[PDB]
C-alpha cells in the first residue's frame, strides 16, 4: 500500500498562528487523502476529505491543499480548541494512517526542576532497590537523561516517562526509574541523575551517596 | 410446479450474469469446449472460407447455481435461459464475416451441483486458407479457433 | 462536481422527447437542413439505385432545452444521445433498400439558448432513374428528397 | 446525531478470543457501512475490516483468517470477533461508519474506541515505597518528595497525596509496563522544613482487587 | 464473486453514460487509439471497396469508475459489458458501405 508519512512530529505553536501540517505519500495519492482529528480520550473527527472538502460542522479555519504525493492542511487561526493530534489517511489503495502530528500550544521556556530518590529502606527490605529520578516543569518536551552508578554509566532497567502539557501551565513533567536487586544496589555507592535540556548548555546533575 | 418457481427465485436472487463466478478472486473458470459437427454447408475456395453448422459443448461449474435438490422437493437439474445467467464469451476468432457468436441462445442446463451446460447451434464462416496445389484431388486442412473474446487465460481456461 | 452532469440533469429531469418543442400545438417546427455529400459512392445503372454517403446537418430551436453558460460553469454545448431528444424524423423517403433513417445515431449538440444540432453520417441508396440514351456520354439527374 | 460505541472486555488472554460490539444510534446500517479500526500501542491506525450496508463482509488481508464481522440490523448493532490472540494486539478498537462516493469509501465518523489489552498477568496489588531525597542538601521553600507504585496490574491505579490535600503541586506520570505489570510514580512539593515533620502521605489504590495503601515520608 | 458483484452494483449504482468521464467540464477525455489489423478480407477494385477485419483497442480513463482493491478482498480489474458506460464515438470517416461506428459491444476490461 501507500506509505504515508508526516510532519513535523510535534509541533508548537500560540494561539491564533497560521500552521500547516505535511503529509506526503510514497505513491501518487490521486487527492484521495483525507484529515482527522483525534484528542486524547476523544473519538476522533473528520476534519476534510478529498483534500479539500470540508467535513460538515468543521470550522472553516480548516483547510486543505496538495496534489500527486504531498498533501498539506492548514489551520489559518489555531484556536485553544484546535490543540490535538492530526492524522492524515489514505483510502484510494488500501487504508494507510500517517503517525500523525501531534500540536500544543507554544510555552515559554523552563527548567526542569531535577530531583533524584534513593530506594528506601522499606523497599530495601524487600530486596527491591529501584532508584527513581524526577523532572517537573519543564518546557521543551525535549530532553534527555542518563543514569551513572559509582561514576559508571548504567543503562539495563532503565525506563522513563512523560506526562502531556499540563492543563494550566504547559509545561511537561517527566519521570524516570532504574530498577536493581539489592545487591546490584548495595554493590555500589555514588548515585547520579544526569539531564540535559535546551535551557542550558550544561547538563543538570542530583547525586545522593548511600541511603538517606 | 410451484417448487421449481420457488428454486428458480432462489437462486436468481441477488445473481449477476455479469459477473463470472470465481469463487476467490485468483479462481479461474474452467470451461469445456466441445463441438458437434451438424452440416459441412461449404468451403468456398473464392472466399477462403468454410461455411459449418455447429453445436458446441459448453460446460463449466457456477458455484452461484447450486442447490441441495433434496430442500427443493427432488430436482436434480434445472433448464434456464442462457442469457440469465453468466456465459463464457467463447467466439470464433478465425471467423470470416464477423460473426462471433452463436445462432441461437437456447437454454442452458444447470445441475443441483452447479454444473452448467450449453449447446448452442452456430452457423460459422471461418477462413481456411486453401491448399491450391493438387486441385482437383486436393485436401484442405480447415481451423475453427473458439476463444473468450474478453476474459483472459487468468480467468477463464479452456478446455478440450 | 462535473457541471455536465447538472446541465443534463437541469436540462432532461423533466423532459419529454415525444412531444414537439412548441409551446402551443399550432405552432411549426422550423428545421434548418444541410445535407453534406462526403462522396457519391456509386451509381449503379442496372439496379437504378445512387449510392452517396451524407451528412444531415439538422439545426433547431428547442425551448426546453434552452440553458445559459453562466449558470453551468461555461458549457456552451452538451453531447447528447439523439434518443433522449425530440428530433424531426427526417427520412429520405426516394430510398430503394428501405434505410429510410441515418446510418449513425450520432450525439445531438445542445448549444446554449436552446438551439440543438445533429449532423449524423448517413449512406442512403435512392431511386435513380437512368436515362441510357447517350451513354457513355450521358449526365444523370439523380434526386434526394 | 451520528454515534457509535463501542464496547467489550479490557483484559484478555492470549490465545483467547476478543468480541466487541459496536452499537449504533441516528443512522440505520442497512445504509451506511460500518469499518472497525485498530489503533496499536505506539503504532498508526489499520483498517481491519468492513461491514457492508447491504450485510456482506471485507477483511484486511492480513487478518481475514483472524477475523468475523456480524450486525443485528434491529438492535443496530455490529460485532467483531477475533480470535488466535497475541500481544501485539493490544491497542484501541474503533468502529468508524463509512461514506461513500461511487465505489470509494472513506472513514467519516469514529466511536470513542475500547481499550483492548491482550496478557495473562493476573490482578495484582501495588506496592508503595516512599521516596524521599538522600539528603536535604538545600532549604527550599519547597522539594519533591513522591512514591513509587510499582508492581500492580491490571490499570488503573489511582494515586493521592493527603486525600483531598493533594493540590495541584502533584504529577502523575504515566504507567510503564515491566516483566509483564505496571509501574507508576507519583510526586508532591512540600516544603524542606514540613515533610520530615508532617505526615505528608500519599494514598494509592488499585480498583483491581480493592487494594488500599498508605505511606508517608521519611528519611 | 460476491466482493465483484458488490463492485459493480456500487460502481454503476448513479453512473451516467451520458456526460463525459472527467472530474471537471474543462478536462479534455483522452483516449488512445489502436488499431488492430486482424485480415485483410477482400480488396475490392471495382467498387473501390476495401474489407479488413479490424480491432479497435481504445483506451481511456473513468474518473468515476476508480474503486479500492482492499474493499474488494483485492479485486484489481473487472470485465463489464461496454454498454454501462461512455464511450467515445469513433466513426470511420470513409465509409463505403459498411457500419460507421462499432456494433460490437464487447465487455470492457476496467
Ligand atoms: C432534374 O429533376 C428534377 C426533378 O424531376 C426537375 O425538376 C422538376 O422539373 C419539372 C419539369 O417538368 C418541373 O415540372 C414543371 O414545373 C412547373 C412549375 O410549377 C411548379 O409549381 C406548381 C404549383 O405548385 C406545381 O403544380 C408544379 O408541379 C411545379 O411544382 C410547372 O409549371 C410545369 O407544368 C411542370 O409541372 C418540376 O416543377 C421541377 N421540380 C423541381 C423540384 O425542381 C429538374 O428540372 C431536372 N433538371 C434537369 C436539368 O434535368
Ligand atoms: C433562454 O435562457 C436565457 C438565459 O436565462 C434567456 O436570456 C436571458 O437571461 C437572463 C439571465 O441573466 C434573464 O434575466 C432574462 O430574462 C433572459 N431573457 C431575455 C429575453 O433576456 C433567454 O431569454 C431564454 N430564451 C431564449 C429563447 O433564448
Amino acid at each position: 500500500d501507500i506509505v504515508i508519512t508526516q510532519s513535523p512530529s510535534l509541533l508548537s505553536a500560540s494561539v491564533g498562528d497560521r500552521v500547516t501540517l505535511t503529509c506526503k505519500g510514497s505513491q501518487n495519492i490521486d487527492n484521495y487523502l483525507a484529515w482527522y482529528q483525534q484528542k486524547l480520550g476523544e473519538a476522533p473527527k473528520l476534519l476534510i476529505y478529498k483534500t479539500n472538502s470540508l467535513q460538515t460542522g468543521i470550522p472553516s479555519r480548516f483547510s486543505g491543499s496538495g496534489s500527486g504525493t504531498d498533501y498539506t492542511l492548514t489551520i489559518s487561526s489555531l484556536h485553544s480548541e484546535d490543540l490535538a493530534t492530526y492524522y492524515c489517511y489514505q483510502y484510494i489503495n488500501g487504508y494507510t494512517f500517517g503517525t500523525g502530528t501531534k500540536l500544543e500550544l507554544k510555552r515559554a521556556d523552563a527548567a526542569p526542576t531535577v530531583s533524584i530518590f534513593p530506594p528506601s529502606t522499606e523497599q530495601l527490605a524487600t530486596g527491591g532497590a529501584s532508584v527513581v529520578c524526577l523532572m517537573n516543569n519543564f518546557y521543551p518536551r525535549d530532553i534527555s537523561v542518563k543514569w551513572k552508578i559509582d561514576g559508571t554509566e548504567r543503562r539495563d532497567g532503565v525506563l522513563d516517562s512523560v506526562t502531556d502539557q499540563d492543563s494550566k501551565d504547559s509545561t511537561y513533567s517527566m519521570s524516570s526509574t532504574l530498577s536493581l536487586t539489592k545487591a546490584d544496589y548495595e554493590s555500589h555507592n555514588l548515585y547520579t541523575c544526569e539531564v540535559v535540556h535546551k535551557t542550558s548548555s550544561s547538563p543538570v546533575v542530583k547525586s545522593f551517596n548511600r541511603n538517606e | 410446479s410451484e417448487a421449481e418457481g420457488r428454486l428458480r427465485e432462489k437462486l436468481f436472487s441477488g445473481y449477476d450474469s455479469s459477473v463470472r463466478p470465481a469463487r476467490e478472486v485468483g479462481d479461474r473458470v474452467r470451461v469445456s469446449v466441445g463441438l458437434i459437427l451438424a452440416q459441412l454447408i461449404s468451403l468456398n475456395e473464392k472466399d477462403e472460407e468454410m461455411s459449418t453448422k455447429v453445436y458446441l459443448d459448453l460446460e463449466w461449474t457456477d458455484y452461484r447455481l447450486s442447490w441441495d435438490p433434496a430442500e427443493h422437493d427432488g430436482i436434480d437439474s434445472l433448464r434456464i435461459t442462457a442469457e440469465s445467467v453468466w456465459l463464457p464469451d467463447v467466439v470464433l476468432l478465425n471467423n470470416n464475416d464477423g460473426n462471433f457468436d452463436v445462432a441461437l441462445d437456447i437454454s442452458v442446463v444447470v445441475s443441483s451441483d452447479g454444473s452448467v451446460r450449453w449447446q448452442p447451434p452456430g452457423i460459422y464462416r471461418s477462413s481456411c486458407s486453401i491448399q491450391v496445389t493438387y486441385f482437383p484431388f486436393d485436401w484442405q486442412n480447415c481451423t475453427m479457433v473458439f476463444s473468450s473474446y474478453s476474459y483472459d487465460s487468468s480467468e477463464v481456461s479452456l478446455q478440450t | 462536481k462535473n457541471e455536465e452532469l447538472r446541465l443534463y440533469h437541469h436540462l432532461f429531469n423533466n423532459y419529454d422527447p415525444g412531444s414537439r418543442p412548441v409551446r402551443e400545438p399550432e405552432d411549426t417546427v422550423t428545421i434548418s437542413l444541410k445535407v453534406t455529400l462526403t462522396n457519391l459512392i456509386s451509381l449503379n445503372e442496372k439496379e437504378e439505385t445512387l449510392t452517396t454517403s451524407v451528412w444531415i446537418g439538422i439545426d433547431w430551436q428547442d425551448y426546453r432545452l434552452n440553458y445559459s453558460k453562466d449558470d453551468f460553469g461555461g458549457i456552451e454545448t452538451l453531447r447528447v444521445p439523439s434518443e433522449l431528444v425530440w428530433l424531426p424524423e427526417i427520412v429520405l423517403e426516394n430510398n430503394i433498400d428501405g434505410q429510410f433513417g441515418v446510418a449513425y445515431d450520432a450525439n445531438v449538440l445542445v448549444y446554449e439558448g436552446g438551439s440543438v444540432t445533429w449532423l449524423p453520417p448517413a449512406i442512403y441508396r435512392s431511386v435513380c432513374a437512368v436515362e441510357v440514351t447517350y451513354f457513355p456520354f450521358d449526365w444523370q439527374n439523380c434526386s434526394l428528397i | 446525531e451520528v454515534q457509535l460505541q463501542e464496547s467489550g472486555p479490557g483484559l484478555v488472554q492470549p490465545s483467547e478470543t476478543l468480541s466487541l460490539t459496536c452499537t449504533v444510534s441516528g443512522f440505520s446500517l442497512t445504509s451506511y457501512s460500518v469499518s472497525w479500526l485498530r489503533q496499536p500501542s505506539g503504532k498508526g491506525p489499520e483498517w481491519m475490516g468492513r461491514m457492508w450496508d447491504d450485510g456482506g463482509t471485507v477483511y484486511n488481508s492480513g487478518l481475514k483468517s483472524r477475523l468475523s464481522i456480524s450486525r443485528d440490523t434491529s438492535k443496530n448493532q455490529v460485532f467483531l470477533k477475533m480470535n488466535s490472540l497475541q500481544t501485539d494486539d493490544t491497542g484501541t478498537y474503533y468502529c468508524t461508519r463509512d461514506e461513500r462516493i461511487r465505489a470509494i469509501n472513506w472513514f467519516a465518523y469514529w466511536g470513542q474506541g475500547t481499550l483492548v489489552t491482550v496478557s495473562s498477568a493476573e490482578t495484582t496489588a501495588p506496592s508503595v515505597y516512599p521516596l524521599a531525597p538522600g539528603t536535604a542538601l538545600k532549604s527550599n521553600s519547597m522539594v519533591t518528595l513522591g512514591c513509587l507504585v510499582k508492581g500492580y496490574f491490571p490499570e488503573p491505579v489511582t494515586v493521592t497525596w493527603n486525600s483531598g490535600a493533594l493540590s495541584s503541586g502533584v504529577h502523575t506520570f504515566p504507567a510503564v509496563l515491566q516483566s509483564g505489570l505496571y509501574t507508576l510514580t507519583s510526586s508532591v512539593t512540600v516544603p524542606s522544613s514540613t515533610w520530615p515533620s508532617q505526615t505528608v502521605t500519599c494514598n494509592v489504590a488499585h480498583p483491581g482487587q480493592q487494594h488500599q495503601r498508605w505511606t508517608r515520608k521519611l528519611c | 464473486s460476491e466482493h465483484e458483484t458488490r463492485l459493480v452494483a456500487k460502481l454503476f449504482k448513479d453512473y451516467s453514460s451520458v456526460v463525459r468521464p472527467v472530474e471537471d467540464h474543462r478536462q479534455v477525455v483522452e483516449v488512445t487509439v489502436g488499431l488492430q489489423l486482424i485480415q485483410l478480407i477482400n480488396v475490392d477494385e471495382v467498387n473501390q471497396i476495401v474489407t479488413t477485419n479490424v480491432r479497435l483497442k481504445q483506451q481511456w480513463v473513468d474518473y468515476n469508475l476508480k474503486w479500492n482493491p482492499d474493499d474488494y478482498g483485492g479485486v484489481k480489474k473487472i470485465h463489464i459489458p461496454s454498454e454501462k458506460i461512455w464511450r467515445p464515438d469513433l466513426v470511420l470517416y470513409n465509409n463505403a458501405d459498411g457500419d460507421f461506428a462499432i456494433v460490437k459491444f464487447t465487455k470492457v476490461l476496467l
